[PDB]
RNA sequence: UGAUGGCCUACCAAGGCGACGACGGGUAGCCGGCCUGAGAGGGUGACCGGCCACACUGGGACUGAGAUACGGCCCAGACUCCUACGGGAGGCAGCAGUGGGGAAUAUUGCACAAUGGGCGCAAGCCUGAUGCAGCGACGCCGCGUGAGGGAUGACGGCCUUCGGGUUGUAAACCUCUUUCAGCACAGACGAAGCGCAAGUGACGGUAUGUGCAGAAGAAGGACCGGCCAACUACGUGCCAGCAGCCGCGGUAAUACGUAGGGUCCGAGCGUUGUCCGGAAUUACUGGGCGUAAAGAGCUCGUAGGUGGUUUGUCGCGUUGUUCGUGAAAACUCACA
């Protein structure tokens, strides 16, 4: 075991790819955050945190319109370790041209491509997805 | 593909609507092993398609070079297919894979010029592109490159299908760099749809 | 794969895979020839191809193909040898320049008229 | 430098119209030769190297200082046909061509050759000069009183000044406006396939 | 010692100079410490821009113009202002006024209507 | 010693250096840059610039503010030259040019007129730097060798189907002004330079402009099986030969060779040599390892990398900001 980030977005791509409707989850604050923001977003349908081994769990219902459809199109750590990245505020990557949205942990906290953009602030980006 | 050029006094020459821009891009000799002897037929991979944009692919493995052309043209007319795009640009750069065959695509400035292969020249400007990028890799082939074309084409999609998913609307899926390309787009076709009207 | 074990090491190309062996890369080089004798080509390409081998001025010993018709080279001659690929024959790529420091130009060559050593018809 | 060789061969070779009222070439369209007639082996290469040819000689351009043109066509900020079209619609004699003032390329050519033109008040016997917008232009006086010169200039019947050229007087003076605008050239066939080639 | 030196620029037959600072022990183009001016006998005028008050630096610590450059100091007036024996004016001439880009071609429409 | 400092020296002590590669072998001056590449990346240190090292070789010393002191010196060798044979005297990797190498790289040139430098209070003196010329399509850039009319295309060639066609609006002829070249005429900026004596340009009577003359004095060079624009005929019939590959000649080759005839380029036009990309053909961007290249025969583990959930600190990494900063030219934008 080495990588805890990578096998959330991992689990979340098999989940939503393998037609679940929901994933479970140990509750660490990156990946809550993470999953915060992805419901912010709306590229899922709502995550909920309750109480597990010792620590706690959450739990998150991928958004599915009208058919089994996924908001999600895909996801994936690039500052992985091993090749953790980071970036400035000028070239802050767009995300499918500019379509999708990404995770840049800033100095400030938490912020994606177009929120970093209106701020100004870089220092480390995470996955993105679009 | 001989002797095509024909004035005759008979009736007519199978003209239709859809005045659709027709490509072929390969035909390879294809030997069946009868006991003691060999068999030879075509292979014609035909691209049809229309300066609005939509496409369609056949494949018609035919004896005759006039045959396979005709089974791919009615294959392709059978198995079309439709690609969104940025006026003359792409919505966004995407990859497209047949098996060994990778096709990268990509917004260019405008006026910059569909930059292809060979094939994928052909799969393209019978599409409405005028000014992308594009490359392709890998497959040592053609046949899955064509193949490719296609796979790469279908990932794309208006920002209203990002806009739907999000429940947001554009911004974040559309920033004002494609918006104002889709604006520059659509705001040609209307002043063409308007100069169209009288 | 294994970034970390890039950084320990990797990355190099595979092999130059020299073609020119005369020396310095040379345009041309000079020397004297020898062995004009005249060997086989391919058994498809059924013909007879006048080559010699020379020993340039570079001091290494290589061998040069004698091209058109007629050759004016022989024994103890300045013959400046250019590279060539001659597919044709087996560990040929060497020609020898026409109309220059030794064998004359083809005699008559009128195709071509700048290689084969073919002055300008008066 | 210069070329040599006549329009009409080149016309009935590349297919199109380069003297502009070639009456044989019109009457040997095929290419010229003993297989003018004999069909070619078709290629979108044939397709390219054609329209470039035909744009080489319909103006008297040579091919070296063709390529410049569509390399400084890539450098300029619009799209290099556009640039290309616009550039070789601004050269000295294709601007006193356009004023209807020369009955052939060649007469520019020829002219410029001599020493007949004056831009800006400087003398330049280079076709190769670069007209700006805005140049004043007028005719030396011992080609005006030339007698085939007095026949182009009081017979200009011939192709209409466009708008970005302005004879404005007896005296010739071409008082440019503005650039050779794409929406106003009235350009021969186009020249994306020479972008797409060149950028390869 | 220190020497404010004119350097050579520009193709064969028309000559041009950059009026620099520079050490003796250098060549006629070495390193300038700072360009402080630019003449060209080529040009009508002989026109000269010096950049005025590193030039009047540069006296006081010492600088010692070559004799063509002290020449041209001279035919600025800036030597009357570091030696400032009569007062600084503006001693060097000017190119002719010449017309303008546009009012050219105003004044060839004007003329041909 | 100019200053620190095993710099050196007497003693003391035993440390110090490395797998984050010592010590060795080979190799190489280096950068602004340049070139390829979309980019990354890759290759070079031409010339123009920035420094360093080096000036028969190897040791040593000198002076001056300052010395590997290139046209300073001594000493040990080499080489060469002269030699009263006792012995002495010599150094272009400065400008020319000579020989040798190599396929290849040029004048034993003009002025210090402008610029820069040294001495002289200065005049002036000195500069093979510099400014210029000569030599090379070495390379770029720009110009001309003309132009229009002109027929059913004359003359002819080639094919030919034997009709006719390619040449070919080409042509013969009728006119146009002749650029540039050639002849005559004036003819400098550069120099507000310097000199305080009346002068002052190697460049250069060159350009520059002023009249003259007629199309008059000025075009060749590759390809033509396909890739890959350019075909037919005739000729050699596995011969001659051509070909970057795949490959064309064993009588009819559009592949050879020859003619037209065509493609294209043009004072150029092709060939050889080398580098980049195309190559994703080192896959960071941007590769794989069952059967195609690729999991050691299998264990542990040093070095190394590498990390669970959570509290506070530090802000090294990381990012945000102000400023110094990154010569000029570079390269580009914009102006002349």
């Amino acid at each position: 075991m080495t990588d805890p980030i990578a096998d959330f977005l991992t689990r979340l791509r098999n989940a939503n790819s393998a037609y679940h409707d929901e994933v479970t989850l140990p509750h660490s604050k990156l990946k809550a955050n993470i999953a915060e923001i992805l419901k912010r977003e709306g590229y899922i349908s709502d995550y909920r945190t309750e109480d597990a081994r010792v620590g706690k769990s959450l739990v998150v219902q991928l958004k599915y319109g009208p058919s089994r459809e996924r908001s999600i199109a895909g996801l994936r750590r690039v500052s992985k370790p091993g090749l953790r990245v980071y970036a400035k505020s000028t070239n802050l990557p767009r995300v499918l041209g500019g379509l999708g949205v990404a995770i840049i942990s800033t100095s400030s906290g938490l912020l994606t491509d177009r929120q970093a953009a209106r701020q100004g602030v870089g220092g480390e980006v995470l996955a993105y997805v679009w | 593909r001989g002797r095509r050029d024909d004035r005759g006094g008979r009736g007519r020459d199978g003209g239709d609507k859809s005045n659709y821009i027709e490509r072929v891009v390969s035909i390879n000799r294809v030997s069946k092993v009868v006991k003691g002897g060999r068999r030879f037929s075509f292979t014609a991979l035909v691209i049809v398609g229309d300066g609005k944009g939509m496409v369609g692919v056949g494949y018609g493995k035919a004896k005759e070079v006039p045959a396979a052309i005709a089974k791919g043209v009615e294959e392709a007319r059978k198995n079309f297919f439709r690609v969104p795009l940025i006026g003359s640009t792409i919505t966004h750069p995407v990859q497209g894979e047949a098996a060994a065959g990778v096709v990268m695509l990509r917004p260019a400035s405008p006026g910059t010029g569909v930059i292809a292969g060979g094939a994928a020249r052909a799969v393209l400007e019978c599409a409405g592109v005028h000014d992308i990028l594009a490359k392709s890799l890998g497959s040592d082939n053609a046949i899955n490159v064509v193949h490719a074309t296609v796979a790469a084409l279908k990932l794309l999609q208006r920002p209203e299908e990002v806009a739907a998913r999000r429940g947001l609307p554009i911004e974040d899926v559309a920033p004002a760099g494609m918006l104002k390309a889709r604006r520059e787009s659509e705001a040609l076709a209307a002043a063409a749809a308007r100069e169209g009207s009288a | 794969p294994t970034i970390q074990q890039l950084v320990r090491k990797g990355r190099r190309d595979k092999i130059a895979k020299v073609k020119t062996a005369a020396l310095k890369g040379s345009p041309q080089r000079r020397g004297v020839c020898t062995r004009v004798y005249t060997t086989t080509p391919k058994k498809p390409n059924s013909a007879l191809r006048k080559v010699a081998r020379v020993k340039l001025t570079s001091q290494v010993e290589v061998t040069a193909y004698i091209p058109g018709e007629g050759h004016n080279l022989q024994e103890h001659s300045m013959v400046l040898v250019r590279g060539g690929r001659v597919k044709d024959l087996p560990g040929v790529r060497y020609k020898i320049i026409r109309g220059s420091l030794d064998t004359q130009g083809v005699k008559n060559r009128k195709q071509a008229r700048s290689r084969y050593g073919a002055k300008k018809e008066k | 430098a210069r070329y040599t060789g006549p329009a009409t061969r080149k016309s009935r070779r590349l297919g199109v119209d380069l003297v502009g009222g070639d009456q044989s070439f019109e009457k040997r369209p095929y290419p010229p030769g003993q297989h003018g007639r004999a069909r070619i082996k078709e290629s979108e290469y044939r397709q390219q190297l054609q329209e470039k040819q035909k744009a080489r000689f319909s103006y008297g351009v040579m091919e070296k200082q063709f390529r410049r043109y569509y390399e400084e066509a890539n450098r300029q900020p619009g799209k290099t046909g556009d640039n290309l079209l616009r550039i070789l619609e601004s050269r000295l004699d294709n601007v006193v061509y356009r004023a209807g003032l020369a009955r052939t390329r060649r007469m520019a050519r020829q002219l410029v050759s001599h020493g007949h033109f004056l831009v800006n008040g400087v003398k330049v016997d280079i076709p190769s000069y670069r007209v700006s917008q805005y140049d004043i232009i007028d005719v030396k006086e011992k080609s005006l009183n030339t007698l085939p010169f007095q026949i182009a200039r009081e017979t200009a019947g011939e192709r209409p000044i466009p708008s970005w050229l302005q004879v404005v007087g007896e005296r010739q003076r071409i008082l440019v406006h503005q650039l050779p605008e794409r929406a106003q050239i009235d350009v021969p066939l186009t020249e994306q396939l020479i972008v797409e080639l060149y950028s390869k | 010692a220190v020497k404010i030196k004119l350097t050579r620029l520009g193709k064969i037959r028309n000559p041009q100079y950059r009026i620099i600072v520079a050490d003796a022990r250098t060549r006629r183009d070495g390193r300038a410490i700072e360009v402080i001016g630019r003449y060209h006998p080529k040009e009508e005028p002989s026109l000269i821009q010096i950049d005025s008050e590193r030039a009047q630096y540069w006296l006081g610590v010492g600088a010692q113009p070559t004799e063509p450059v002290l020449a041209l100091l001279k035919i600025t007036g800036d030597w009357q202002k570091f030696k400032g024996l009569p007062g600084a004016e503006g001693t060097l001439k000017v190119k002719e006024p010449k017309p303008s880009k546009l009012d050219l071609f105003n004044a060839a429409l004007a003329e041909a209507e």
